[PDB]
């Protein structure tokens, strides 16, 4: 309900497991993705995510 | 209450430089924050907060976007964010500097420069196929945004918490939208020096002395925001002064973002050379929770909340559904959180 | 095709009126994407798009926010986004606009406008001690936001496909950043009204005759922004202007914002009543994907994207590879 939206926003992206674990920090803990007003705030931050090299 | 959160905005103000007193009781109002600002010295626009009780504290520092460019259709440098694990103690003074975005190239309300940005005045186009570059019509790059910061008046000298470094400038000819991976200094060893300023400004430091009126101040030089440049004030009738918290001044080349260590700039007046952004600090009394990340597109923030402290459960992360006032342990590794609520399955 | 998408702006324009042809040409240099910009008439504005392919595409419509208000420091009235899935023929003449923000009402150039806005000045907040109605002076309400609109010709008449209503204003008084449930409308039988204007301006919807000038225009009409309140514009000069797609005009109460339907303003001069919002459109021909919601912060967007059939196999969700079909549902 609040995750296919997300998940147009963001696109085809893969998480790692200690990215997984930080997946679930932003996707869970941070207010950007809480709230629905910031969900381009939240997949800004999940797609810089994917571009560290610790996330697959 | 998990819910309890206080959010510390740039209370209205914008531009070079922070807010007053007045901007800040006018921005919290009928609210649970209240802070005192420093009027004079270079304490102007940092707001103290008193810490109401002694726990674990996550801070959410957010930095501020840069300015776009003259063409001002690629997208801005955006902002850093900074999570951090702190632990706090009754009456403790944290002084909260929230960044501000850098001032764009267009639109401006000068005739002349709205003329220029809407494509009918295109010299500085002219002047870039003759000379290769930009010397004469100084074009409007964007400002650099400014670093949030965090930090407290231990004995005499500040001890920095939370920075967030802020976006850097857009150059009046960024054709490449790409940005670089975000920097993060997580030792306090290192240097919190300025930023590099060529012809535009560099972003703001930590503690470095600034001879330069269109760079960024660090933060122990009241870390007002960068002039625009000398020729972008001669010939020319448009400034773009970045943001309060070290942030550079547009050139035609791109402002400088501040930080922990400041952003740099062009060294000449590259009209496609944008500016750097930041780099963010997590101090070592804190735990970094999630890594530096460019997020924001205005003005940065600050959100402070109680640390949901879940080593309850047998993984050590945990999050708070916004359906049930229940804590949620989850499991990794394709894992499921058994029926006691603690335990993988 | 690996991402071949298009995204549609502002052309780096802003305020109350639409980009042209050299922003537009500016904004989409070293890309795949090329428009037109119409010149005159109620299609100023508006860019002109050639569908490359008789395919199912997906439209995402991102509307414009609205203006802050003099106290700068609460949250701007968020853009309503649409996601539409789509059938489109070969050399179609889609027409976009790309909604505007509506301008905020601090800062501004003028001093004593700005020594209003840090807090020097309190006539506004004097004025309500001693007759509560700010009508001497004006407050401070940004601009309503520019709706995003993606149309099309039959027989020469506008055909809507996306409408995604535009953010309302701020108003002065401000204290509070609650928000009304977010209007989406899909039967089309409903003519495209403006929302009401008193003292600052509704909305711009599909189509309407607007007489009012601070008003924000219907997109059959030119879809401009309107101007500021006449009380702002003397003996207070203020020019908090809307955003191009419907913007409602700043004043004391907030500009309405822009949509199918415009925002409603506030018939009278209330200082404390925001801008409302607009109403959102989906076509019948077309397929709603998730509920509208309030996402953007500035000017509107659209991306147009080529469909991704998930749905042709029995697992709802799919991922092709860039060169290869690799869409989840095992055989």
């Amino acid at each position: 309900m609040k995750d296919k939206f997300l998940k147009h926003l963001t696109g085809p992206l893969y998480f790692s497991p200690k990215c997984s674990k930080h997946f679930h920090r932003l996707y869970h803990n941070t207010r950007d993705c809480t709230i629905p007003a910031y969900y381009k705030r939240c997949a800004r931050l999940l797609t810089r995510l994917a571009v560290s090299p610790v996330c697959m | 209450d998990p819910t309890v959160h206080w959010l510390f905005t740039t209370c209205g103000a914008s531009g070079p430089h922070g807010p007053t007193q007045a901007q800040c009781n006018n921005a919290y109002q009928n609210s649970n924050l209240s802070v005192e600002v420093g009027s004079e010295g270079p304490l102007k626009g940092i707001q103290i907060w008193k810490v109401p009780a002694t726990d674990t504290y996550s801070i959410s520092g957010y930095g501020a976007a840069g300015g776009k460019g003259g063409k001002n259709t690629m997208m801005r440098s955006h902002g850093v964010s900074v999570l951090g694990i702190f632990n706090l103690e009754k009456d403790d003074m944290l002084y909260i500097l929230v960044g501000q975005q850098g001032e764009d190239a267009c639109p401006s309300t000068n005739q002349l420069i709205q003329k220029v940005c809407i494509g009918e005045n295109n010299v500085i186009e002219e002047e870039i196929r003759v000379n290769r570059s930009v010397h004469e019509w100084a074009g409007g790059g964007g400002g650099g945004g400014g670093a949030t910061y965090v930090f407290k008046m231990k004995d005499g000298v500040p001890v920095p918490l939370i920075i967030a470094a802020g976006g850097g400038g857009r150059a009046y000819g960024a054709k490449t939208d790409t940005f670089h991976p975000e920097r993060l200094e997580n030792n306090s060893s290192v240097l919190g020096l300025n930023g590099n300023s060529g012809a535009a400004g560099g972003g703001g430091g930590w503690n470095d002395n600034t001879s330069l009126l269109w760079a960024g101040k660090s933060l122990q030089e009241g870390a007002t925001g960068g002039h625009s440049c000398p020729q972008a004030m001669k010939k020319w009738g448009w400034e773009t002064r970045g943001g309060f918290g070290g942030g550079g001044g547009g050139c035609s080349s791109g402002g400088g973002g501040g930080g922990y260590i400041g952003g740099n700039a062009a060294s000449n007046n590259d009209p496609e050379m944008d500016g750097e952004d930041g780099v963010s600090f997590i101090s070592p009394l804190g735990i970094l929770y999630t890594p530096a990340l460019k997020v924001m597109e205005g003005h940065g923030e600050v959100n402070i909340k109680h640390y949901l402290n879940c080593s309850h459960c047998e993984v050590d992360e945990c999050h708070m559904d916004p359906e049930s006032h229940k804590v949620i342990c989850f499991c990794d590794h394709g894992t499921v959180l058994a029926e006691d609520g603690v335990s993988c399955i």
